[PDB]
């Protein structure tokens, strides 16, 4: 909840039976981490993505990276979202007030 | 003696009224159209349903504090009274909304929130102003419990401002009007602490000498306090659950205490986590774009000694507050800074000044109609 | 506003001090008058109801509100026409 | 002011035990040396501060004064003079006098323990009165005076003897460094000045000066003493008129003790009611280092001011006076002038601050970030020109007027619609 | 300035149409026919209105006085 | 005040507190109070402090009876001045000609001091900072010469003040200096004190400061931005004085103007014609709510 994924991976009881028996827990936790990355990073480092998702080797890292369609980028990053895409401010680009305001002010 | 005994007298009346209500009101149009045609007053019916909910809630809290495990009140209220009144037809008028408003207010106090998707979808009747205010009061608390600060503040602002075009009159507010207004204010202040810098939209609902007082507290809380959080927590938890009434302090009972201890923990852990995020949200986005030295000055601001700065900076950024691009090659961190705007409220104010003059024109003309 | 304040300072402010004083004096003398009680209360020039100024005032403020309304109506349609011509 | 007309006939005819003479022909920082001389006379000889006076610049002439009192500690003054090699041949008073004092303490000490043990009310007062002469005659014997003043203090002629005893215990234990006793009599003195005594002109003035002497030097919580002294007798920067006022120095400490313990909102009143009142107008043209701080602040200069304040730091860091909070004063002087400057500013280059104060531009940037971090400055920082830019030009005042005018009147009409 | 955009938009379009436009001339010839149709009926009513109005004028003199 | 230094006169007056004494100390001591009060205002003017000079003559210049104090009273000149039999005692107490003060000079000192304060004050207020008007101050004394449609060249002392007010309203500072300085050499009124050039220099600087002040108040109605070199050269002033004038104006009327002292540039953008009408209407509406709530406090 406080987004300390690296601390979560380092503090998890590996041999607990109950953790194994939750069908699809492992993909679901990584999907949450990838969702936080996909909203909030335009580009991410390759080591940084592996660090966040719990020590994924570059074979496993593809099974996560290509699961969200994410591209390779130069020296030596991963492309997640464009800078133009992750802005789009709803505020200020407004003042359509006049047709509504003139109608209620008409008489 | 006396106080508990009055609760039983009310329970005996409410159970008897429920037995009558469960019995008649699926056939009795003979009883009902005799009630529709004969009188020349109507407002009493709205008052009795609201008054019963307030008295029942006052009665339930006292029983629940004294008997803290395994006793009747929640099930007997839930299964028989609240579910039967929820599941039968609404009397034609806003009476079905009034029964739903108690059910929602009981559901809110038992913290069993989810069913608002069902409740809203069955509430397709016209929101005549009082039933708008009641609906907004519960919806603002539901958004607050959902942790939707942006949505909760708009709903709370409407009922705190109180310009909802209510016309009551006939004691319907009632007996807690001041307390209900402060209950909205208290949550609105908590929401303002989370959201500010961005509003710009507190001036409508909270008058300046309270914008001043919560502003001192908000700036101090995100710089050092402890005591503002302690003050904010102690006033707020008192108003968050809406328990209506306490009992009476003494050495001998535990009971109420077990009550209070459960309430304090549940609000504490969530508000503590949210308060830490509010402090992270404190530092201004002074420029969009940071090369390594500016990032290092942000790390120095963030934490020191030494070990582990950048690691916790990843977590602090990814709580919600920073959406950004990184270049490994150029060494530059690239972010946006969020923006907001003003001269919004005035467009609403021009409509309601027109209503305010018109309501006064109506009042003088209504008085004048008695001296014709 | 000055006319209303002048009548208020005669209606309320004089009478308030006269009752303040009359309550201090206490206000009934049994063997003979009542000399200063007889002196107390005589009308100032407005004791109430300067309607000849007030009603004529209100008719003029109503005329002023009509001028505000016609000026606002001119502004509503000028703003609409100015916005309508530019954006195509 | 009433008490000022009391001063007006008298004209600096103060009663001080050293009379007028203080350590002559002094070199460095003459206003500080002049201040030390008026303070030495008004504190009835300091003593301790003589060593401080010599430490800043080498003077021989404490020896001067230091030879002429014995009740600091006879052995200490005798060792001070024989270290110098002053060939006095006049040290014969003390073995006779001290031997009478030894017989006097022990022949009081036997009664001391009997009077405590018996507890008899006449006997305790008689033993106290028999004591009171001795502790007035020699307080060196300091703890013996403190034991006596712990209990009763008062003797038949109450006011003069109690008030002189409080000043003497406060003065002795400030010199001996017993702070708790000094803190006790700082407190006991400000309680005692209410009633008062006859209050013949000079007495009230000497009481004001004694309050300044204990409050001035800073040991523990002196900002509370700053609060107690200013609103006591109603807000003055020097507390005397009649042109010769020069204490000089208290306003410097007082301003810092507002700035580091309170909001500066608040320095607007200090500027009118302490700085521009005629007692400070008299003091300012007797202290150019104080004058530069106030005159640069009230005229809002950007680059004559900051250099002159940095020039003043160089003199102030070589002030050997007791004050405790020295760099606290200097650092918040740098912040307060910057905060005053930034109130109406458009821009500041980070470099142009740095060259001016002799600091590195990154240190200057992080210092400006600390103003922003504390909310002592609204800003944006340009990342690529290295300039901090301010913008508080507040477009649209109308709404916050509209808030108040229609909230009161509309709800007042709603209150009317019920009878 | 105030009203100028509306006035210039109406006046330029009106000048362009009024100065030489055949559709406006055709509208006017149709309008002139309608005016003549009204006027040709109106002369019949003027004759009748003379008798009504002379009767009214004489007895308005006496009734109002 | 006259032969020593103006701190000592202020110190001694603020020590002494003789208000209670002058009531109970007879007409000759009251005449001495008036003699010293005139001299305190003249010495305040000789140090250039316009407020202190204006306040020190306030008791005198709110009184129409100053002519009587010097024995120059007539037995009809309002309606009260009687009887002659008492006046025979009064004219045998007040006063030798060599002990006179000139009242006509005193009026000029008070009016020039008030004019320098109140012309920026009216210019700031009626360009829409209107919030502190004082009913019966310099405006009233100006009013009797302001409303004269026939008043062109002056011969009289009051006509000079009206001419100086006409110059100060236009704002040409060299023109304002010329009217005040030349006509007081021509009238034998500069000659009187060997501090004449010191006082002229002080008045010259006050006219330079308050002409710059009125220039900024009027032209902030159109100014987006202002360079500070032009202000220094055009008002014939040093940059410390110009920075000092502008910063105090922004800081103590609390103006939303961004001053750059390093780049010598002021940015503001306060415009407008409509905004001024909006502020005037909002003041008029505020005086509606204030009266609306005054009527309630009369009622209850």
């Amino acid at each position: 909840e406080t987004c300390h994924f690296q601390a979560f991976w380092q503090a998890l009881d590996e041999n607990m039976d109950l953790l194994e028996g939750i069908t699809g827990f492992e993909d679901s936790v990584r999907k949450f981490i990838c969702h936080v990355v996909g909203i909030t990073y335009q580009h991410i480092d390759r080591w940084l993505l592996a660090e966040m998702l719990g020590d994924l080797t570059d074979s496993q890292l593809k099974m996560w990276m290509s699961k969200y369609g994410w591209s390779a980028d130069e020296s030596g990053q991963i492309f997640i979202c464009s800078q133009e895409e992750s802005i789009k401010p709803k505020n200020i680009v407004e003042k359509i007030d006049f047709d509504s305001v003139s109608s209620i002010m008409a008489s | 003696q006396w106080l508990w005994d009055i609760i039983d007298e009310f329970i005996y009346q409410f159970q008897s009224f429920s037995q009558y209500r469960c019995k008649t009101a699926k056939k009795s149009e003979e009883e009902i159209d005799f009630l529709r045609s004969n009188p020349k007053i109507w407002n009493v019916h709205s008052v009795l349903n609201v008054l019963h909910s307030l008295v029942d809630k006052s009665n339930i809290n006292r029983q629940l504090e004294v008997y803290t495990s395994g006793g009747d009140p929640e099930s007997v209220a839930g299964e028989y009274g609240r579910h039967s009144l929820y599941k039968m037809l609404g009397y034609f008028s806003l009476v079905g909304l009034l029964r739903l408003h108690s059910l929602l207010g009981d559901y809110y106090q038992a913290i069993k929130v989810l069913e608002n998707i069902e409740l809203n979808k069955k509430s397709m009747y016209s929101r005549v102003p009082e039933c708008q205010v009641t609906t907004y009061y519960y919806v603002g608390f539901a958004y607050l419990m959902m942790r939707r600060y942006q949505d909760a503040i708009r709903v709370f602002a409407n009922i705190l401002l109180y310009i909802q075009r209510t016309k009551s009159m006939f004691q319907r507010t009632t007996y807690k009007y001041e307390m209900i207004n402060k209950q909205n204010e208290q949550m609105h202040a908590l929401l303002a602490i989370a959201l500010t810098m961005y509003p710009m939209r507190i001036d409508e609902s909270i008058h300046l000498q309270l914008r001043e007082k919560y502003g001192d507290k908000m700036l101090r809380m995100q710089k050092g306090d402890p005591q503002v959080y302690e003050e904010l927590f102690s006033y707020s938890c008192p108003k968050f659950l809406s328990p209506v009434v306490p009992n009476y302090d003494s050495v001998h009972p535990n009971y109420h205490k077990e009550p209070f201890l459960q309430q304090l923990k549940v609000f504490s852990d969530e508000v503590q986590q949210q308060a830490q995020l509010s402090t992270i949200r404190s530092f201004l986005k002074l420029y969009t774009t940071m090369p390594v030295a500016k990032l290092a000055g942000f790390l120095d601001l963030t934490e020191q000694e030494f070990r582990i700065q950048l690691l916790v900076f990843k977590h602090k950024m990814k709580n919600l507050v920073w959406t950004s691009g990184i270049s490994a090659l150029d060494g530059e961190f690239q972010s946006a800074s969020e923006v907001d705007f003003y001269i919004d409220k005035d467009m609403i104010h021009i409509a309601d000044t027109k209503v305010a003059r018109r309501y006064g024109d109506f009042f003088i003309r209504q008085i004048h109609k008695f001296e014709e | 506003r000055n006319t209303s304040k002048q009548q208020q300072q005669k209606h309320q402010y004089q009478q308030r001090r006269q009752q303040e004083n009359m309550q201090r004096q206490s206000r009934g003398e049994p063997p003979l008058p009542e000399e200063d009680l007889s002196k107390l209360f005589k009308p100032p020039q407005p004791p109430a109801r300067m309607d000849s100024l007030l009603i004529a005032g209100q008719i003029n403020t109503y005329c002023q509100n009509i001028k505000e309304f016609t000026a606002q109506n001119l502004g509503k349609l000028f703003m609409a026409q100015a916005l309508q011509e530019y954006n195509n | 002011y009433d008490l000022t007309t009391r001063i007006a006939h008298f004209l600096d005819r103060h009663l001080v035990f050293p009379l007028l003479e203080f350590l002559s022909v002094k070199e460095i920082y003459n206003e500080k040396e002049l201040l030390q001389g008026k303070l030495d006379l008004l504190s009835d000889t300091n003593m301790v501060d003589f060593a401080m006076d010599v430490y800043k610049n080498l003077y021989s002439d404490d020896i001067p004064h230091a030879l002429r009192e014995k009740r600091t500690t006879v052995v200490a003054q005798l060792k001070q003079l024989q270290a110098e090699t002053e060939p006095i041949v006049k040290m014969f008073e003390d073995p006779e006098t001290t031997r009478q004092m030894q017989s006097t303490r022990d022949g009081r000490m036997l009664f001391d323990y009997l009077a405590d043990k018996h507890g008899f009310r006449q006997e305790y007062l008689d033993t106290l009165y028999r004591y009171a002469k001795f502790q007035y005659e020699c307080g060196n014997y300091s703890g013996a005076a403190e034991y006596l003043y712990f209990f009763r203090v008062l003797v038949p002629a109450t006011d003069r003897n109690a008030l002189s005893s409080l000043w003497g215990k406060l003065a002795s234990e400030i010199l001996m460094q017993n702070w708790d006793a000094a803190m006790e009599d700082l407190t006991r003195l400000k309680e005692t000045i209410d009633n008062n005594s006859v209050s013949s002109p000079l007495q009230s003035l000497q009481q004001r000066t004694w309050l300044i002497h204990w409050s001035l030097f800073v040991f523990f919580n002196h900002p509370k003493g700053r609060d107690n002294i200013i609103d006591l007798f109603l807000y003055q920067p020097q507390y005397l008129n009649a042109i010769q006022t020069m204490c000089p120095h208290i306003l410097r400490y007082l301003t810092t003790a507002v700035i580091t313990n309170k909001d500066v909102r608040k320095r607007r009143q200090v500027l009118k009611d302490l700085v521009k009142v005629i007692q400070q107008e008299s003091y300012t043209y007797k202290d150019p280092i104080t004058e530069f701080v106030e005159c640069l602040y009230v005229n809002f200069d950007f680059d004559g001011a900051q250099k002159k304040l940095r020039e003043c730091e160089s003199v102030l860091v070589n002030d050997f006076f007791l004050v405790a909070c020295l760099e606290d004063f200097i650092e918040n002087a740098r912040l307060f002038i910057f905060e005053t400057f930034c109130r109406i500013h458009q821009c500041i280059s980070i470099n142009m601050l740095a060259d001016k104060l002799n600091m590195t531009p990154e240190e200057a940037e992080r210092w400006i970030v600390n103003l922003i971090r504390n909310a002592r400055l609204d800003a944006k920082i340009d990342s690529k020109l290295g300039h901090v830019v301010m913008g508080n030009n507040a477009v649209s005042p109308y709404q916050q007027v509209i808030e108040k005018t229609k909230s009161l009147s509309f709800r007042s009409q709603m209150l009317a619609m019920n009878i | 300035r105030n009203q100028l955009t509306a006035m210039s938009s109406v006046l330029a379009k009106a000048l362009e149409v009024i100065k030489p436009a055949h559709i406006l001339q055709e509208k006017e010839e149709q309008h002139q026919l309608a005016v003549t149709a009204y006027l040709k009926n109106s002369r019949k009513e003027h004759q009748r209105i003379l008798a009504r109005r002379q009767t009214i004028e004489e007895r308005k003199e006496r009734l109002e006085s | 005040y006259l032969h020593s230094r103006w701190y000592q006169a202020r110190d001694l007056m603020l020590m002494s507190h003789l208000q209670d004494n002058i009531q109970h100390a007879d007409p000759p001591v009251q005449i001495l109070y008036n003699r010293t009060m005139v001299q305190l205002g003249i010495c305040a003017f000789r140090q250039g402090l316009t407020k202190d000079a204006h306040n020190a003559l306030l008791d005198i210049q709110s009184s129409g009876r100053a002519k009587e104090l010097l024995g120059q009273g007539l037995l009809l000149r309002s309606l009260q001045e009687r009887n002659q039999e008492q006046e025979k005692v009064e004219r045998r107490r007040q006063v030798p000609f060599h002990l006179h003060i000139n009242l006509e000079l005193l009026e000029c000192v008070y009016l020039v001091s008030a004019m320098l304060l109140e012309i920026p004050y009216m210019a700031a207020h009626e360009s829409d900072a209107r919030r502190r008007m004082i009913s019966k101050q310099f405006h009233h004394q100006l009013r009797v010469g302001e409303r004269q449609p026939l008043l062109g060249p002056p011969e009289s002392m009051r006509e000079h003040v009206v001419a100086a007010s006409k110059a100060m309203k236009m704002g040409d500072w060299k023109t304002c200096h010329s009217f005040i300085i030349n006509e007081k050499m021509n009238g034998k009124v500069w000659d009187l004190f060997p501090e004449a050039d010191k006082v002229r220099t002080m008045l010259v600087r006050k006219i330079q400061e308050e002409s710059l002040r009125t220039y900024l108040f009027t032209y902030s109605s159109v100014y987006d931005s202002i360079s500070m070199e032009t202000l220094s050269d055009m008002f014939e002033l040093d940059l410390p004085t110009v920075h000092s004038i502008i910063s105090k104006m922004i800081i103590n009327e609390e103006l939303m103007a961004s001053l750059d002292q390093p780049t010598q540039t002021v940015v503001m953008h306060r415009t407008e014609p409509t905004a001024q009408q909006n502020l005037a209407l909002q003041l008029a509406e505020k005086l509606g709510s204030l009266v609306e709530n005054n009527e309630r406090v009369f009622d209850h």
